């Protein structure tokens, strides 16, 4: 309804909180828009984490119509040791 | 000689057969009266012996004369039933049945128990002497058996019972006939019945059991049935069917252990609980609580599993300080296998990329999927840790971290699909290295799926040309993968087209087996479509025509038993003529899977196997190791170990490796230190040569896995249930080791891995009916049958206490010594729930 998707949210069991979770969220935000409001809204590091939609990778670049997201999808959230462009970096420095 | 009672009793005999020579009327009412009598008298007692039948030894050639022309009325009844009872003793087999069939009908019961079942006998040599070229015969004698069947129900007999239906080949009146207190002694007989049976009365039986057991509500052995079978629509029908909860969680329980993941629609109520059941996300926890139950959380190094402080330093300093590459990708597989499953390592988890970085292209790989490999079960958390390594400089490594998803993925799935998501994107990938990890860690996340939309995102590749060899192999082998069992014409198609359009040079290279190999992938268990298969493949050209057909028909009747493909199989290996041999090891691959489904036919494959080894050709001595392997999978029988360790040390490299694999894995997680010592001998013995140091160390660590917790048997519920993920795994790696030094030791090191898709652990852990773990006292021992056909659950005797969560090696079972609970699943095998007795009073 109005333009509205109840994401299914999935957090990770280290982080122990309920395993799926429910999110009132709009479509027409991006994926920079949709991991800053995971982080927001399960406590964690918006730099820290990657999100799983709809069985494809994110693409934080492109909005969430467009990247093939919907009502009732789900949404794996997976921390990270170290931050993406933090992590890219630090691997590969090291050559 | 006689007695004055029997002397007496042979001359009224005698007067009374002898009376019947002429036609008065006052003879064939009263001798035949008298007959009847004493014969009734006689037969419907103990088993003494039936005095009047020894006196009678007259001719009844004017009897039967006599019986055509006299009193056309019940008279001649009475004349058919004293002949039948006569030559029940003797051998007139057609005509003491038709005596019961024409003559006077009244019952089989007023006779005896004895003549009942000769006559049940001669009636299965009627029906088998009697062809589709006229019923009129049929219908007389399935009347005969509608009072048959009954007589055995009620005296005990359902032996009888279930020989004469089987006969017959009508099995539908067990669902009407059979009782509350012998449906088990009956399904019982016919799931072992079933094994031995050949085709199609095999899957009629099977069914025929599925419908006794539906209608006397056993829920969980309507799933066992249904699984055998292995068609999903009665497996549905079981799941709508299941009204109590606790019974549904135990059947999420066994599909999860299976493997088997159904579609649950949300008009069932607790379809979260059952989803997440099936999806068997618990597992991992629960193994962690088993790990901190036997203390066993440390992992370990593989300085110390192969005990360097034991074996003899000849060369002390001096030759030790370099650090091969294949001697690192062997410690990799230790330090992985050994310590998997357990959520730490000590080596990889700490200092990774300092122990990545002294591994090359290949190593590379290995160590990425090893260092998923080393957390089971844990999607969140094997990713959290392997999105780093993804991230990594040697971008070529990034397919190694898919191998990684795809074998943290294995044995669990997640709502989100991190798997499909991650390489939804990596599959299209046009460099080879790359779409080779895609693919591989698709297809060992997705084991047994059978999904549609990750089939048709997999078909694109088969049509690409520019995919190399070695990707189409994969990529076949993970589309054969994905449908495990069950014919899929797309699968089939696209692999049949993929092959027909290869050209004979490009089939020439090894990589070509697994072609064939996903079409096999896709027949599974079911021997009936695969005529039209070998039709289609008949078309390519030999020899590898004769190789996929061989392949094919290992794949259609996995574990079936047919004896006469096993024959041809033989026959295919004892022709004495490089590829030709290729045949001749599939062939034994194939004997080998064939005769594991029965301990009697594996234990004679035994045998088989030895006369092979100690009469065949080279190619035939190589290719039997592997089989000896398939046959005892985690089975460390004594017997299989002495005979490898014998042909470790042969002459034939290629024989050693396979015997060194065989040892890996007949004791894989078995934890023997008898093997253990075995082991560290051949590796002192082989210190030279990298191969035979490398495969050794990796049957140590094959040997050692999850510290003897985890087992790679493809076979549950009392070896009873076939899994076809874990069949799967076994061949890929099987047939990708009939040329180790190609595939193995070439550049296909990640082969190894697919034996994770059969990884399954074996624990006691007991829930209670929310799910909580609960410890009951448990007596475990050996399931040797101390009786014949009583029904017993085999009467588990060397009785052990435990308390769960408990370890159970192969072949040795359990059992609840408390009445204070009742198992949903008598099987205590894996995950069970407890209900807690009501009739138990305090």
């Amino acid at each position: 309804t109005t333009g509205i998707a109840t994401i299914e949210v999935f957090l990770p069991p280290r982080l122990k909180k309920d395993r799926k979770n429910l999110l009132e969220t709009r479509l027409h935000i991006t994926g920079r828009e949709l991991r800053s409001k995971i982080a927001e809204t399960f406590g964690l590091q918006e730099n820290y984490i990657k999100i799983v939609i709809n069985k494809k990778q994110l693409q934080l670049g492109k909005t969430l119509e467009e990247q093939g997201v919907a009502h009732n999808v789900k949404a794996m959230v997976l921390e990270l040791k170290q931050s993406e462009e933090d992590a890219r970096k630090n691997f590969q420095l090291e050559e | 000689e006689l007695s004055e009672e029997d002397k007496q009793l042979q001359d009224e005999l005698e007067m009374l057969v002898e009376r019947l020579g002429e036609k008065d009327t006052s003879l064939y009412r009263p001798a035949l009266e008298e007959l009847r009598r004493q014969i009734r008298s006689s037969t419907t007692s103990m088993t003494s012996v039936p005095k009047p039948l020894k006196f009678l030894r007259p001719h009844y050639g004017k009897l039967k004369e006599i019986y055509e022309n006299m009193a056309p009325g019940e008279n001649k009844r009475f004349a058919a039933d004293i002949i039948s009872v006569l030559a029940m003793t003797m051998s007139g087999e057609r005509e003491c049945l038709k005596y019961r069939l024409v003559g006077s009908q009244e019952e089989l019961a007023s006779w005896g128990h004895e003549y009942v079942r000769h006559l049940a006998g001669e009636v299965a040599k009627e029906w088998q002497e009697l062809d589709d070229a006229e019923k009129v015969q049929r219908e007389p004698l399935l009347t005969l058996v509608k009072e048959i069947v009954p007589y055995n129900m009620a005296h005990n007999a359902e032996h009888e019972a279930c020989d004469l239906l089987m006969e017959i080949e009508q099995v539908d009146m067990l669902e009407k006939d059979i009782d509350e207190n012998a449906y088990a002694k009956v399904c019982l007989y016919l799931t072992s019945c079933v094994n031995y049976v050949p085709e199609p009365e095999n899957s009629a039986l099977l069914r025929c059991a599925l419908g006794v057991f539906r209608k006397f509500s056993r829920f969980p052995e309507a799933l066992r049935l249904a699984l055998m079978l292995n068609d999903m629509e009665l497996v549905e029908d079981i799941f709508t069917s299941c009204k109590d909860v606790v019974v549904q969680k135990q059947m999420a329980f066994m599909l999860g252990r299976h493997g088997v993941f159904l579609e649950l629609s949300e008009d069932v109520e607790e379809y979260e609980d059952l989803t997440e059941i099936m999806s068997n996300v618990q597992l991992n926890s629960n193994f962690l609580a088993l790990a901190r139950e036997l203390d066993i959380m440390e992992p370990k190094v593989p300085d110390d599993i192969y005990k360097t402080h034991l074996e003899n330093n000849r060369f002390g300093g001096s030759g030790s300080q370099v650090d091969s590459a294949r001697m690192n990708l062997a410690s990799s597989f230790v330090n992985g296998f050994v310590n998997a499953a357990f959520g730490q390592d000590k080596l990889l988890t700490d200092d990774g990329n300092k122990w990545l970085y002294k591994n090359k292209d290949h190593g590379m790989l290995s160590a990425a999927a090893s260092l998923g490999m080393i957390l089971l079960w844990d999607v969140d958390g094997g990713l959290t840790q392997i999105d780093k390594y993804l991230y990594s400089s040697e971008d070529y490594i990034k397919s190694g971290a898919l191998l990684a998803c795809g074998i943290v993925n294995s044995g669990v799935r997640n709502e989100c699909d991190p798997a499909l998501a991650l390489l939804s994107d990596y599959v299209l990938h046009n460099s080879n290295t790359m779409r080779l990890g895609s693919i591989f860690g698709l297809g060992l996340a997705y084991a047994g799926s059978n999904r549609e939309d990750v089939l048709t995102l997999l078909l694109p590749v088969m049509g690409d040309s520019k995919s190399s060899m070695e990707v189409a192999g994969v990529t076949a082998l993970a589309c054969g993968m994905i449908a495990v069992g069950s014919c899929n014409g797309d699968v089939t198609s696209t692999i049949l087209q993929t092959i027909m359009e290869k050209s004979e040079t490009e089939l020439k290279d090894t990589y070509a087996r697994w072609l064939p190999l996903g079409l096999g992938l896709n027949h599974l268990g079911k021997g009936e479509a695969i005529e039209a298969i070998l039709a289609a493949l008949e078309v390519v050209s030999e020899p590898f025509r004769s190789f996929a057909n061989t392949l094919v028909d290992v794949c259609a009747y996995a574990g079936s038993g047919n004896v006469l493909k096993v024959q041809q199989l033989l026959h295919i290996c004892s022709e004495h003529f490089a590829d030709m041999g290729a045949h001749q090891g599939v062939a034994v691959l194939g004997i080998a899977l064939i005769a594991m489904g029965e301990e009697i036919g594996a234990e004679m494959a035994l045998r088989t196997f030895g006369h092979l080894l100690r009469y065949g050709e080279p190619t035939l001595r190589r290719a039997v190791p592997l089989a000896l392997a398939l046959i005892s999978v985690s089975n460390p029988r004594l017997n299989i170990l002495d005979t490898l360790s014998k042909f470790s040390h042969d002459a034939d490299p290629e024989v050693s490796y396979n015997s060194i694999f065989a040892m890996g894995m007949v004791g894989s997680g078995t934890n023997n230190a008898r093997l253990a010592a075995m082991l560290r001998q051949l590796a002192q013995y082989h210190a030279k040569d990298p191969n035979n140091l490398f495969m050794v160390r990796l049957a140590q660590g094959l040997t050692h896995l999850g510290k003897g917790t985890l087992t790679l048997c493809p076979y549950h519920s009392d070896r009873q249930l076939m899994s076809q993920v874990a069949v799967a795994g076994l061949l890929t790696v099987l047939v990708s080791f009939l040329d180790v030094r190609n595939i193995i030791l070439g550049k296909s090191h990640y082969v190894l891995y697919g034996l994770v898709a059969a990884m399954q652990p074996r624990m006691l852990v007991t829930f209670d009916e929310e799910l909580r773990p609960l410890p009951v006292s448990v007596r475990v021992g050996q399931a040797v049958d101390v009786v014949g056909q009583a029904g017993k659950p085999k009467t588990i005797t060397g009785f052990q206490t435990h308390t769960t969560p408990v370890l159970l090696a192969h072949g040795e079972r359990a059992e609840l010594a408390t009445e204070e609970f009742l198992p949903v699943t008598p099987i205590l095998e894996g995950f069970v729930i407890l209900r807690k007795n009501p009739n138990y009073d305090l």
